[PDB]
């Protein structure tokens, strides 16, 4: 695994130093890491693929050394290591693809493939380069038990959620009052309503609340808050919570009164924030506590007091809403995001090949399904398969 | 070039020359490297008399073009770990064969002519085969032929 | 070209590693290339600028070597580099600016400007460095006909429109059916309507489908999907289709029944998803058909019955939407993004010096107007400006 | 300042290079400077910590040399190097927290800890290695007074403001006309009302107007502009100026007329956009001066006609909006955006040690008070405090 | 690749110019060549064949030189070197089978059988010999970014289709307005009609026009343009446009009045040429744009003005029509024609040893489905597959 | 203008016959027609194009030999030729659009342009090679 990633690197710095006209001293470096790759990988051979519709295919390695005698590298220099490369780097894109395509549930973080489990040898291990990408630091750091930590932006930490819940209801759905959310990638808008517009609460306010559960505790968050939910704020019709029959809902929107957003990390208060929007950080959490309040406004222009009668008719129902969004945090397990391309590569692979479902992973790799029950044993797959989609793009995009 | 010195095993049909080939990525070394292997006779008759002939190459002077260029190349070895002092007297005393490319194109060019001409006047077949003793070849001989 | 990166990745790396009081071992193959730089360019001439308002400025080119005696560097030895290599940064400025605003029609890909026409000789070929970029990797790769990619966060794929379509229609404008959508960066938000809600439908359900193609292949997308289209929710009064007069749209929303988004590639269904949504993938596409479907429901309360009638007065029109956004992709020819200013330095060259419309980019370089009509003629232009501006990107920001 | 970044640099190197099985040549001039860092530092004692629950700590260095005699780095010397670095990378925490918790009024760009005033002697420049990040180039570009720039993804400029403004109005709050706003991140929310619909303007046409002061001047930004503001959309209550009454607001909502964008530095026009939506680039400028306006419509269909009588009852009011979103662009100054965490990694030390509010920075580390009043006694210590937070990222998360 | 063209051209010169009683020094040179094959092919093992019913063969070389000391070539020259060749030509045969055969959708360009990936090692170049056909210089030209150009007679540039367009019509079918056109191989057929003979038209002229897009440019053609549509001139009975009904058609022929044929290129007129029929030429141009109109004959014998009288029975309807024909052209991608027989040898491979449908190719090589979506992903296949189709051709007729 | 035909034709055969790894005895007698193409060509000079939109241009040959010593042509030996080819070619182009452009009455069967008239001369007649087409 990590000789794995010592192969990509110097097949990647080949490419990009090795070039016509340059000066010999500048590479005078990567020719003994080159040749001293040549030489330990002569003599053996590799079989890769055989699940699915990969295809099988064998390897060999018989290759000779470079020189090491120009001053300035010339085309006849170049040309007889470009037919070296090309054979290198097709040998790492059938070991990487038959990587992420397997996958153990006894213990995931080991090498599943024939050929990464013949590359653990200590005979290998003199192919080791620098370890200096994100991924091959975190694979080492966590394999020691030291702390680790993945940056991301936009991180998809909430699983797609969309329902409602009725505090006060009748068959017939003209006096109702709870909350309605939406939970989805990295944002939450919650909105909460009543119809009678707090007419018979005692001192005319109705109490909200709204609590959201993480998976992973996330670290050192940049969080926007904004009073109003732009989705709950639009006349529609909802079915009722049995598919039975239907309801409608014709809102109109107050302001949020009185707003407490909470930060909590074991039932402990991290961070508290009232009435406070705009960017806020959070610097350790795993659970967030949204809570706020409608209160009748207690003076009315006649444009307004027709609204909100004493009787049973109503016909514009109060709305109180508020929006948040993660815009970048530190976690420690690995996640999506909306930057990096990582969990496309590896259900691309899939896909392609007409992979099988196996015991650990969802049909289709869905992520919704993947991140509402993400157990140990499937932390240590997820993470041994996004560290070789990453060794895998630094070659072939 | 720096390599390690190989053991041969002494058993396989791989000549020392023929295991150098694949071991060395420089053109004009192994240019040379793959003529020197392959290079035997041609077993073809005329007339009724079977004989033994060599390539083009050698019949013009045109193969010492090559050894020129791979004798040359390693002049400029820099040689690692060896002693500059037997160093320097290994890469001159190639420069005593390698600047000598006009009249070692020639000299192949005679050896060649006098081999055909004489080859005229057989009358049996040039039949190959180990003989069991040997006629005794010294290297100052081709030495003292060279220069 | 490949020694105008060459250029530019040892003027960058002379002002960061040429400190003072650094050993000299560690920057003891950067001098080497400087030095052999200076030879190479000793003795030349060079004339730039000519076309609009960009001037005329002659360069010549005579310095001595650097020192390489030193054990740890002193004031001396870096006070003596800098006025060195703000003569090459500022020569550096002046040809990069000079092949942004040129452009050819027959072969865009070749050099335009006098000063890079003249570096492409053999002789200038000895300052060729690392090429490590991502541009100039994809510029070497795409030379010999080998597969490249460039990775987006949010690509602007989609030209700006935003238009309707009416399947049946009357003078009156009271009774209507038909789509809604804008399509605009990297973001798809269509929503269908029917003022009858489906009251003599077969079935009850009204089809609606709406097919957008692409002018470029992506690759290995990530994809939001949500079901409301937020735009199209709101009361509006629309002109009609020739501007004659105008018509009124009281909306309000159902959930969508039955949605299929498909991804094509030459007619052939590479993905589909049926009602999932969140984040989804699409390994490799050119165009997206949605497909989405109103039903009435069958069941409905007494404040929902009194907004559908059966006869023809309908002051609550049906509405059913979706939304679409593409979060990042990878696609093979060069784009505009959310990330990277590679667009905004190609324009603000040009406007700053007044510069002509010439036979290939759009007047004012308008991204709607150049995506449209995105010619292979265009194509070749676009991908040779956008790659020396990212070479002027590393010295002068 | 410029020492603290050359400790961190190749004590990232340290544990990325020196792995195991690796080849010599690969870390023969890493090791040079290994060693010469630990020569300068032996014999030396230092101490950090003190303010707030920051504990005292104090510091020591006698350490070894390491050897410089293999071929290929075993087990015995990658363990005898990792008890050595450990203790330099924490050293280097303790020293960068130090600095993000302290800050001064008269020259805050100076060192304020006890250990970084210590180490910015001449004694220990000879530890100074490359300067390759983006933070420590502009660091020494700007101690020089020569240009920099920071590049951001969408970059906090705008301070949190949500308000109103009323050009016509009277006590019933049935006849209004104006603006409403919103303000927040790098989006802009602009919409105008009319509740007459012109029908007594001069030419039925009534002009509307918002302008944008910044804060610093941008360069380079591109910016997306689409034709409605979905957040002032809905029917909602308004509370009046004061906050005795509240006010009803119904839209109905037209397209915006003859819109203008203009781009002002020190009032001067440098860019102008004239009905065109979608992405348009700004290369400088420091004031946004939206310009759009209504027109009542000319023809109208029956079910338009009767929303906009000529009489007092308005119950349908006109609403035209826009947005505008800033992508990326490129600034001087320090800014906080959606990418990068540098504020919140200085505001979760803070916040963890309990630190008392000092002169300079607002209570709690609030953005929106900070970049409301952004003096240059506020920059200064803000750019020494980000730079601090971006070397301790290199070695910790 | 390369060296798969040089062992089929030194195998057809071999047994052309290797005959009974030739002078040696007429075959001198190609002796050389033909021994120089054989040593670097011996040693060597292979492996064909194994997808759908195509064998599975093994492959083995070892065979003796060449003798090269006669005079005058005898008859034991001659049969001891037919026994070598075609054991070659047998090889040669297998390999290009098994190439014609395999495709791939990431890089079509690359080789895909395991025979062809073998022969691509710098062990196999110096097999390498001269490159003068079309295919394989126009292989090598495009290989390094040159422009290339193959030369066709009667190019299959158009897909099959024949259909209509009405721009007037009424359930009864009898007085009607459009056009009818056949896209056909390499000739367009267009005709245009009018039941009225332009009675009520402003000025009597009614106007037609027909626009064809191609798939690639063509360059330098020759065009016949003859002033008649010979397959749109006799009565007939067409469908309606759903199938649902029939209609009648019967036709006399004017001629056509103000003919105007425009060549474009990104939407810019290239060539146009005003009532001019014969042969034409078009240099460069992706678009053809045909318009010509009907006028009533404002003088008419007592025959003719019968035909066309005011009222609505209309029984003799008027036709006017063009035809357009391209003899030959100068295009950049590989296409299909009526000279070679490229096409002829690919579909008859895979026709014979039961080949399943692949990825990338439409079943049967349909070339209406091919030239219809004709994607840059299917021109590097149909490339790389045309190139070893001309190669078998040399060898196997 | 049959020293026209014999630069086009030792310009196709040297992209076709000159590659990589090919043996020396391939191409042992188009490097001598070659070579002699340089030697001829060398220190002359031209000029080209004048009417209508083509434009003028200035041709001049200052070029050196190719090496005639190697057994197998390596990637040193093709690309030092093909930056040689390139010019020619180029030239060539501009020749014969030159002459495909002009026209007289009185005899047209003789050369019209100034490059193809300078090519004319006894000088340049050792470049002709076989006339095949
Ligand atoms: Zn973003």
């Amino acid at each position: 695994m990590d000789v794995l990633y010592s192969l990509s690197k110097t097949l990647k710095d080949a490419r990009d130093k090795i070039v016509e006209g340059t000066l010999y001293s500048n590479v005078s470096d990567l020719i003994q890491q080159f040749n001293q790759m040549i030489i330990t990988m002569n003599g053996n051979e590799f079989q890769t693929g055989g699940i699915g519709n990969l295809p099988i295919r064998n390897w060999n390695f018989n290759f000779g050394l470079l020189g090491t005698t120009l001053l300035n590298l010339d085309a006849n220099y170049v040309e007889t290591a470009r037919n070296t490369i090309d054979y290198f780097v097709d040998f790492v894109d059938n070991v990487c693809m038959d990587e992420m395509v397997r996958e153990s549930q006894r213990n995931g973080i080991a090498p599943q493939s024939d050929s990464l489990r013949k590359l653990s040898a200590i005979k290998f291990k003199r192919i080791n380069f620098d370890n200096s990408s994100e991924y091959i630091e975190n694979w080492n750091l966590q394999n020691r038990r030291q702390r680790t930590g993945f940056t991301f932006h936009k991180p998809n930490i909430f699983p797609y959620s969309a329902s409602f819940t009725l505090n006060r209801s009748q068959p017939a759905h003209d006096n109702l009052m709870g909350t309605m959310w939406l939970n989805a990638g990295s944002e939450i808008q919650v909105a909460g309503f009543d119809y009678s517009c707090a007419i018979n609460a005692p001192a005319n306010i109705q109490q909200f609340e709204h609590i959201v559960p993480l998976r992973r505790v996330l670290t050192t968050a940049t969080i926007t808050l904004l009073p109003d939910a732009e989705r709950f704020s639009f006349p529609r019709v909802i079915n009722s919570a049995d598919g039975a029959t239907t309801w409608f809902f014709n809102p109109v929107i107050l302001r949020p009164n009185n707003v407490e957003v909470e930060f909590l990390l074991n039932g402990q208060i991290i961070n508290t924030y009232q009435a406070r929007f705009g960017t806020i950080v959070a610097r350790n959490f795993d659970t967030i506590r949204l809570s706020f309040q409608l209160m009748r406004p207690p003076n009315m222009t006649p444009a307004v007091a027709v609204l909100f009668p004493n009787a049973q008719p109503f016909e514009h129902h109060a709305t109180v809403g508020l929006t948040l969004r993660i815009e970048s945090a530190v976690c420690e397990s690995v996640l999506a995001d909306a930057s990096e391309t990582l969990l496309a590569n590896v259900t691309s692979v899939r896909q392609e090949y007409a992979i099988p479902v196996g015991p650990v992973f969802p049909p289709g790799m869905n992520w919704t399904d993947l991140i509402t029950n993400y157990s140990p044993s499937r932390e240590d797959n997820l993470q041994r398969v996004f560290t070789v989609a990453s060794i895998r793009s630094m070659l072939i995009k | 070039f720096g390599m390690q010195r190989m053991h041969y095993r002494n058993g396989d049909p791989q000549t020392p020359f023929q295991i150098a080939e694949q071991q060395i990525q420089n053109f004009q070394v192994a240019n040379w490297l793959h003529f020197v292997n392959y290079n035997q006779f041609r077993q073809v008759v005329i007339d009724g008399v079977l004989n033994q002939v060599l390539n083009d190459n050698i019949r013009n002077g045109h193969v010492v073009n090559q050894l020129m260029e791979a004798l040359m190349q390693l002049s400029r070895q820099q040689f690692p770990t060896m002693p500059v002092d037997y160093k320097r007297s290994i890469q001159r005393g190639i420069l005593l064969l390698s600047n000598r490319l006009g009249q070692l194109v020639d000299l192949t060019r005679l050896l060649s002519y006098n081999y055909e001409t004489l080859m005229a006047c057989i009358t049996m077949n040039m039949q190959h085969v180990q003989t069991l003793t040997t006629e005794k070849l010294q290297l100052t001989s081709v030495t003292s032929l060279c220069m």
